């Protein structure tokens, strides 16, 4: 139901979080914004459809607050359940939309930085499909394809698969910290 | 003597703002087994963050194997722990300690723990380790500049391996490569260099550093043809002859283009097996109690394929048995059932519930032949 | 034909049942009891075939709050509620001779102001070297409406107060057409043009 | 091991000669560098490279522009859409075509020269044509011009002969979390300097089937598309379209309903909101004697169509005037013939013959064809690719403010953060030499600014340099310092400007901008790492190697532990090249309509229990 | 920058060849002679028609070619066929010329024809879309492949009681109808042929050693013709070949004015060199340049002789002179891709050797080949 390139969430986040851009979330949640425009405001469906399509390429505070409201209505979940496919178990996972980007020029579905290994992290020329789940029945049913279902290795009996291992700079910043001549040697410490 | 004494679980019940605000000193850590690990604060702060699944179960013993520096054991003689190297922090090393924690929980309670909870605890522990290590370590950033090249380049043993080199495959690839290979593994020479400490931590490969800090040797063509004269210089001090730069131009792009074009042709090999392996179906745990056991000859190269099986000895889940390497052995397989978990082996406990075992076996066979080419 | 996105016409299946809000979007000075008197006759006319004069009179009115081209892409319970919503406005505005013709099953001084309210006119073909004046685009619509009202006889199934607001006497409750029906339709279109000018 | 000698000149490397240090970069990245150029659009901030070769003086000579083909004399200077003070007076005319006659020829051939405002060979990417002012003011209907005289150059070609293929950015090498899987941490003040320009074109057809809608206008005027110089609406709808219906004329053909766009049942054309309109070309089939367009709607179409028809009549009158003089001695250029075929295709025919059935690639025109060309600048925010003039490209993943960027102890603010650990993996070591030599040269220029009475990180005025250059004993010292710096890393420069007349202008040029420009040819007899060791082990010409303060992912001003060096890199922007229920919700319209109804009748649109 | 520094960089920079940097398709096509104003494509049409003049009957004679007016161009593009004048509003570069035939005097109907009308920088534009014309290599004389000898001709190119007259008529079309005088310009590479049977003599005597112990290098880009016009006008060459074959292989009988006019109408239509310019021509690709420069991907593209039909990729030191090594795309990665505009090219596109870099190139070629 959506298709865009991917970037990374290089921040404190959770391993199942999607940040959809403004233009994708305005055309995917059109019938979700129309219900809130017909319930909170006294708009008709024609004025609500004219209000959604006008602010597709333009930021306004009302659509952003209704996006935050529509994220906050999911009480037992972090957000709305989705399945983020990839055409080439770890190729289709389940995430939760927790943020809509306020920047209009940013047109990319930013994915988890620790889930970039079970699929191949191609930032250059890989568009990935997104499918919105209508109800919580399918959100419960697609829990079998999750970012915790590829952790255990399928090759060796008691091992964790190599898609959990950290990336280059985040390893090197721990190597610069832990492996450093900071303390005196043990026989001179005494 | 002045070594503080902590515990294995008393650091795990400590909050993050109190764990990170620990003193910087050589201390002792008491584990639930009969051992005691000597270590420093910056390594035990990283080891506690790998024990996140152990934080939920508060009656599980924590052995000495879970620490990063588990070789230093406080013994009776003071020379067994005075000058001992520790475990190297690797991108693979933080994963195996979370594996040790989740299988310590899976072995503490006897085979009654859903592994989905352990895998969710493993990905949550990796997430909490990431969210702690990026925020708390903001001043320890590895940099690279012009000064870092001029410390590996200016070593007198690396400059000796560039002069008086015999231009053959032996005099380069066994003498000049080895003369810097034996000093790249020396843990005394390069202290604090971003290239060498990243090479020791598995983030840099020595095969790309040999062609940079030493001579490049004998590149090929569209077909594998040695050009009878090697490249004289490396990539740090560049290559500016017509001959050697044209041979490196034939080695650079045309090899990688056909290492790209030969990976969509193997996509046909696995789909038919992936479709035909779906006839076998769901795997339910238990034991079929069948007296049908097939004999299989053991070889040294198939010992790692018997890593999880069910041995039958005098009426055993490992893959490190050096013995029993030429003896034909009777153990149970999937060819007898009245598919159970004991017959399939202990590889099946890493598979989720709603996953076809033949389909995941076809994916496991398919990815291994494409990871080589 | 003109393939609308599916799911949009479900929202127009839903919004047409919001009768009082669609009434009050156009004119907020409307008694709710008149809308309730118009809405208690939906069920009887629901099992009756809908004729295009009702659809055209419900498409001219409530274009300010409902798209007129959506009438061909919605079900019968939407167009019945839209007829009951338009009959309230045509009762309230003072056109009672044309408001009778909405809930129905089967048995010039205005030209210079209609050229001002509707300035865009249809270009005409000249006949033997004389420029023909352009034909007003709103007169063809009221002519198509007037040719559809007087096409057959009608039976009234609606509110009893509207049947005496318009001066009609029952002899079989077969609906008769007055002589000033084109003038009151033209006055209705002039009132709609002044409202949306 | 023949370290100091090089035996490859500029004629053996085709496009590899555009950058120095080609032998330090691997060939898999050396081919990616040449693949990346030719994919880079022209950005608004253009400058020559800080490290120059011979190639950038030769690539600036062969560019797409407007050029006189031969020695000619101007005959007629036509101009589309005449500008002035009137009522139908379109401002800022796009196209001005002159007509020349080839002087110094036996058969004096007649040609034409189109001078537009822009040129665009790529889709959604282009560039403008900066006119040469000292030649464009000379254009008269009796003037002599030489061969290869260039009006309307591009913006990358400077007046001195260089080419602007990118912009220099202060690059810091850190292992921050944003630089994961070829990621960039870009400065907000630097992304303003990399802003490409996009020229697009929208096409309208309103005839027998449909008419235009009343956008962009009040209740007194009818203006379906913006004029030349007018911006697009904040929602980028240009010429919305509503079908023909006469029964819905009190409903839809109303000044309220014509000014209101309904996003369903209509056909709008969407573009960029903030975008100026450059050119409008309208084609009219005026051979229908009833017009299906109603009265009062063609007030803006006829305004452009009459001004286009007068130009296409003046051109045909000029050709037919030239035909009557030199009968059977006319020889015209091949562009000039097709321009008159286009002029005869535009103008209407007499009624003695059939009318033209005009097409556009098997698409028939119906009485009106509006062709609006607009121009929009694009600010990079996310998923924009960049390249450092080597093989290492990456995607921007995080934008920070200017005060939340890395800064040295000298005051140099960083523009990008690049992970240095991919240099050993991808084997592109020319980046290291460019970074180090640029840092040394920039710190030399800033230090020489500090020894004089000036201020670093600021362009000095013309009255400060007239007092700095007045002391003769300091200009000689700064020239000897610059020559001693050129002796280290570029001995060709040290040989080619020891023979320097008027040395004060060189120091005045160095103290003007923040960098002394460096000629680094492809065959320079210098040792790279010996120059590195000469720069490190020296009291002068040593770059500032200290700690760097920045703002982390949380709110904190932290200072790094490592000594980090900041240096420039020539950057460029690149173009962007169970299950049965989920299948039944798409392959069955009743299930999709039930999902839409469950989304629209619910109390909460998210967290629906079950949808059928 | 300092102006004296830019002056010294200008004095220390070798200049590119302007004949190839500005475009060679705009050189070999649309170049006007200073005596008669005639494009080089029109002279190519004349040289194509004087070769096939040995198959014409007595009296029939091709009488030059004239340039058309834009009025006749407009009236011939928009011609009423079925009471509907199909105009095609599209930005395209075309121009019209006449063919001007004759038969014992008696000047017949002219035949209009469209021509591609290239621009500066190989910037032709066809039917609204911009395109780019690129040269091919065109091995001079004989083109040796790995299997056999192949000599290219303009009519047909081959890789090496009632039936007797059909056998003799193919040798009658083989003997004198393939003694072309543009090919004796081509066949001067160690070959002495003025007779059709001498060609088959020196194929099996002089070119006999080219199949087992050949002297070619087969991976070299030296000694090439660099044509842009032989492959661009291939359908017109096929049309003139079918015109000569209609004059020869069908009959040699009496010809009237109606049969010659019908044959000229059937052979030379309006768009003979136009129909397959964007379909099967591998030398014409789509222009997708987002930059102002034309040297990167606009005028510096070469097509090879097998890519034009829309191992041999071994190293050679000729790639450092004629091609661009370290400029390695995904289709021509061996260095036979881009053009390297510093190469010396003489008249008629003949790639010739450069003297000041021959020593290093010959040393590297001797160093490439040793076992
Ligand atoms: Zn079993």
């Amino acid at each position: 139901t959506a298709r865009a390139v991917i970037t990374s969430i290089s921040d404190p986040h959770d391993y199942d979080e999607l940040h959809i851009p403004w233009g994708v979330g305005c055309q995917l949640l059109k019938y979700h914004l129309t219900n809130k425009l017909k319930a909170k405001f006294n708009m008709t469906t024609r004025e609500a459809f004219s209000f959604v399509y006008e602010n597709v390429l333009q930021y306004n505070q009302i659509i952003a607050d209704l996006f935050k409201e529509l994220i906050a209505e999911a009480a037992p979940y972090k957000g709305m359940g989705c399945t983020f496919h990839r055409n080439p178990r770890g190729s289709t996972q389940q995430f939760f939309i927790t943020k809509v980007k306020d920047d209009i020029n940013d047109n990319s579905i930013s994915m988890s930085v620790l889930c970039l290994k079970a699929p191949n992290a191609d930032f250059d020329g890989d568009q990935l499909n997104l499918t919105l789940m209508p109800d919580v029945y399918l959100t419960k049913a697609t829990e079998r394809i999750a970012p915790h279902t590829w952790v255990l290795s399928i090759d060796e009996p008691h091992e964790i698969s190599g898609n959990l291992e950290l990336q280059g700079p985040v390893v090197e910043t721990i190597i610069n910290w832990a492996h450093e001549k900071y303390l005196p040697p043990l026989e001179e410490w005494l | 003597m002045n070594l503080n004494r902590y515990k294995a679980r008393d650091l795990l019940n400590l909050s993050y703002d109190d764990l990170w605000s620990l003193p910087s000193e050589w201390h002792l850590i008491e584990f639930d087994d009969g051992k005691t690990v000597v270590s420093v604060d910056r390594i035990t702060k990283l080891s506690v963050l790998c024990w996140y699944p152990l934080k939920h179960y508060k009656d599980c013993p924590i052995p000495s194997d879970h620490h990063i520096d588990f070789n230093r054991i406080l013994t009776d003689n003071p020379k067994d722990y005075l000058n001992v190297e520790g475990g190297r922090v690797t991108s693979k090393a933080m994963v195996k300690h979370l594996n040790k924690a989740i299988w310590n929980i899976y072995d503490w309670s006897g085979e009654t723990v859903d592994p989905e909870v352990l895998s969710k605890l493993a990905i949550e522990g990796k997430n909490w380790l990431y969210n702690q290590t990026t925020v708390k370590l903001s001043e320890y950033l590895a940099t690279l500049s012009m000064f870092d090249i001029a410390e590996v380049y200016n070593h007198p043993k690396v400059r000796e391996a560039n002069h008086n080199i015999e231009p053959t495959t032996y005099g380069i690839e066994k003498i000049s490569y080895g003369k810097v290979k034996e000093v790249f593994n020396d843990p005394t020479q390069f202290i604090g260099n971003s290239i060498i400490e990243g090479l020791r931590s598995g983030t840099q490969k020595t095969e790309q550093l040999l062609q940079a800090f030493a001579w490049r040797g004998f590149p090929t063509d569209i077909n594998s043809d040695i050009f009878k004269y090697p490249v004289t210089t490396g990539y740090i001090d560049g290559i500016w002859n017509l001959y050697e730069n044209m041979i490196e131009s034939r080695s650079g792009t045309k090899a990688l283009l056909y290492n790209k074009e030969l990976l969509r042709v193997t996509e046909y090999f696995n789909r038919k097996s992936q479709l035909i392996a779906q006839y076998v179906q769901r795997l339910h745990p238990g034991d079929c109690k069948t007296t049908i056991l097939a004999e299989y000859p053991v070889t040294k190269l198939t010992l790692k394929a018997f890593k999880g099986k069910y041995y039958q000895k005098e009426d055993w889940i490992r893959g490190n048995e050096t013995h029993l390497i030429g003896t034909k052995q009777k153990f149970r397989s999937v060819f007898g059932c009245n598919i159970c978990m004991t017959c399939y082996g202990r590889l099946g406990i890493n598979i989720p519930k709603g996953t076809n075992i033949g389909q995941v076996a076809a994916v496991s066979m398919g990815d291994k032949i494409t990871s080589a080419v | 034909k003109q393939r609308v996105t599916p799911g949009d016409i479900v929202a127009y299946n839903l919004d047409a049942l919001d009768v009082v809000k669609l009434v009050h979007k156009i004119d907020d000075t409307v008694p709710v009891e008149l809308i309730q008197e118009c809405l208690d006759c939906v069920a009887v006319t629901a099992t009756k075939d809908i004729y295009p004069h009702q659809i055209l009179l419900a498409q001219w009115v409530m274009h300010k709050a409902f798209p007129a081209r959506a009438f061909s892409h919605i079900n019968k319970n939407a167009v019945n509620h839209l007829l009951a919503a338009a009959q309230s406005l045509m009762w309230h505005w003072g056109f009672q001779q044309v408001a009778v013709f909405m809930q129905v099953e089967l048995y010039i001084k205005y030209k210079d102001v209609m050229d001002e309210l509707y300035p865009h006119q249809r270009q005409q073909r000249a006949i033997n070297g004389v420029p023909v004046a352009p034909v007003n685009i709103a007169g063809i619509a009221v002519q198509s409406a007037h040719a559809s009202i007087r096409s057959s006889n009608w039976i009234y199934h609606g509110p009893d107060r509207l049947f005496k607001e318009a001066e009609q006497v029952t002899q079989n409750k077969v609906l008769v057409v007055p002589a000033t029906i084109k003038s009151v339709i033209t006055e209705l279109v002039i009132h709609l043009g002044k409202l949306n000018q | 091991s023949q370290l100091g000698r090089r035996e490859i000149d500029l004629t053996l490397l085709g496009h590899t000669g555009l950058d120095p240090w080609y032998g330090t970069t691997s060939s898999a990245r050396g081919a990616m560098f040449v693949t990346h150029i030719g994919q880079a659009p022209e950005v608004n901030g253009n400058e020559s490279r800080y490290f120059l070769t011979g190639a950038e003086l030769e690539y600036a000579k062969y560019t797409h522009d407007v050029r006189f083909p031969e020695d000619c004399r101007v005959l007629h200077v036509l101009r589309k859409y005449p500008t002035g003070i009137g009522k139908d007076s379109i401002r800022s005319n796009p196209v001005t075509t002159i007509i020349y006659e080839n002087y110094f020829d036996k058969y004096k051939t007649i040609g034409v020269l189109h001078v537009p405002e822009y040129m665009s060979h790529h889709q959604d990417f282009g560039y403008e044509l900066v006119k040469n002012r000292e030649v464009w003011e000379t254009i008269a209907p009796n003037e002599m011009f030489s061969k290869d005289t260039v009006i309307a150059q591009s913006g990358a070609v400077k007046k001195d002969g260089t080419l602007g293929m990118g912009v220099n950015a202060n690059v810091v090498f850190l292992s921050a979390a944003g630089t994961i899987e070829d990621g960039f941490v870009a400065n907000k003040n630097f992304l303003k300097r990399m802003m490409p320009t996009s020229y697009s074109t929208a096409v309208a057809n309103a005839g027998r089937k449909a008419f235009f809608l009343n956008m962009y206008g009040d209740d007194k005027i009818y203006k379906p598309f913006p004029d030349i110089g007018d911006v697009i609406r904040p929602d980028g709808v240009i010429f919305a379209i509503r079908d023909h219906d006469d029964d819905l004329a009190p409903a839809e053909m109303t000044p309220r309903a014509l000014r209101t766009l309904d996003r369903t049942f209509d056909r709008a054309v969407i573009g960029t909101p903030g975008a100026k309109v450059i050119d409008i070309d309208i084609w009219r089939d005026e051979r229908v004697n009833p017009s299906p367009t109603p009265t009062g709607m063609d007030a803006q179409l006829v305004k452009y169509h009459t001004h286009l028809s007068s130009y296409y009549r003046e051109l045909l009158k000029i050709y037919r005037g030239l035909l009557a003089r030199r009968k059977d001695d006319l020889h015209i250029t091949e562009e000039f013939e097709r321009l008159i075929v286009t002029a005869q295709m535009f103008l209407p025919q007499p009624d003695n013959v059939r009318k033209l059935s005009r097409f556009y690639r098997l698409d028939p025109l119906d009485e009106w064809r509006v062709e609006v060309t607009y121009k929009a600048q694009k600010m990079p925010a996310g998923a924009f690719k960049m390249t450092d003039f080597h093989g290492g490209k990456g995607v921007i993943c995080k934008v920070m403010e200017d005060e939340d960027m890395p800064i040295d102890e000298n005051g140099n603010r960083a523009d990008l953060i690049i992970f240095g650990g991919s240099t050993m993996r991808r084997s592109n070591y020319g980046r290291i030499y460019e970074h180090g030599f640029g840092a040394a040269a920039r710190d030399l220029a800033q230090r020489l600014r500090v020894e004089a009475g000036l201020d670093r990180h600021a362009k000095p005025t013309q009255q400060q340099l007239n007092s700095v250059m007045g002391n003769t004993q300091w200009v000689d010292y700064a020239f000897k310092e610059l020559l001693g710096f050129y002796e280290i890393i570029a001995p060709t420069m040290h040989s080619k400007m020891m023979e320097h007349p008027n040395p004060a202008e060189h120091v005045k040029t160095v103290l003007m901008d923040g960098f002394p420009y460096i000629y680094a040819p492809v065959d320079d007899p210098v040792d790279l790492m010996a120059a590195v060791n000469k720069l490190i082990n020296s009291d002068k010409y040593r770059p500032h190697y200290g700690k760097v303060s920045y703002r982390d992912q949380a709110g904190k001003w932290v200072t790094t532990k490592d000594n980090v060096l900041m240096g420039p890199l020539y950057m460029m922007l690149l173009e962007k090249i169970p299950t049965a229920e989920i299948l039944d919700q798409t392959n069955n319209p009743l299930a999709h309509a039930a999902v839409i109804e469950s989304w629209l009748t619910a109390e909460k649109p998210s967290s629906v229990p079950v949808a059928v | 920058p300092d102006p004296f520094l830019i002056e010294k960089i200008r004095e220390n920079t070798p200049c590119m060849n302007p004949t190839l940097a500005n475009g060679i398709t705009v050189e070999h096509t649309m170049t006007r002679d200073p005596n008669t104003g005639v494009n080089m494509t029109r002279r190519y049409i004349d040289s194509l028609f004087d070769i096939s003049s040995v198959l014409f009957p007595d009296g029939f004679k091709y009488e030059g070619n004239r340039a058309c007016t834009p009025l006749k161009h407009f009236e011939e593009i928009t011609r009423e066929y079925n009471a509907k004048r199909i105009a095609n509003i599209a930005p395209t570069d075309m121009y019209m010329i006449d063919l001007m035939f004759s038969y014992k005097g008696e000047m017949l109907y002219p035949r209009p024809m469209l021509l591609p009308a290239f621009k500066r920088g190989n910037m032709v534009t066809i039917n609204g879309a911009k395109y780019i014309g690129s040269p091919v290599l065109t091995d001079v004389g004989f083109s040796v492949l790995n299997d056999s000898i192949f000599i290219p001709f303009r009519r047909t190119k081959l890789t090496f009681g009632k039936v007797e007259e059909n056998i003799d008529s193919h040798l009658h079309s083989f003997c004198n109808s393939l003694d072309e005088m543009t090919i004796e310009e081509l066949k001067t590479v160690g070959v002495n042929v003025s007779t059709i049977w001498e060609l088959l003599y020196e194929i099996m005597t002089s070119l006999a050693h080219h199949l087992y112990a050949t002297d070619i290098d087969e991976t070299s880009m030296y000694g090439k013709r660099l044509t842009v016009l032989h492959y661009l006008m291939s359908e017109f060459n096929y049309a003139v070949s079918m015109f000569g074959y209609m004059f020869q292989s069908r009959r040699d009988r009496e010809w009237t004015v109606q049969e010659l006019n019908e044959g000229l109408k059937r052979s030379f239509k309006l768009q003979t060199a136009i129909k397959r310019l964007t379909v099967d021509h591998g030398e014409l690709d789509t222009m997708s340049n987002p930059n102002s420069s034309m040297l990167i991907k606009g005028t510096s593209i070469l097509v090879t002789q097998d890519r034009a039909k829309t191992s041999s990729r071994i190293i050679h030191a000729s790639i450092a002179e004629v091609g661009q090594y370290k400029n390695q795309p995904k289709n021509n990665p061996d260095g036979r891709g881009r053009l390297n505009m510093y190469t010396k090219v003489g008249p008629t596109g003949l790639v010739e050797r450069r003297e000041e870099v021959r020593e290093i190139i010959d040393n590297a070629q001797l160093m490439f080949r040793a076992k």
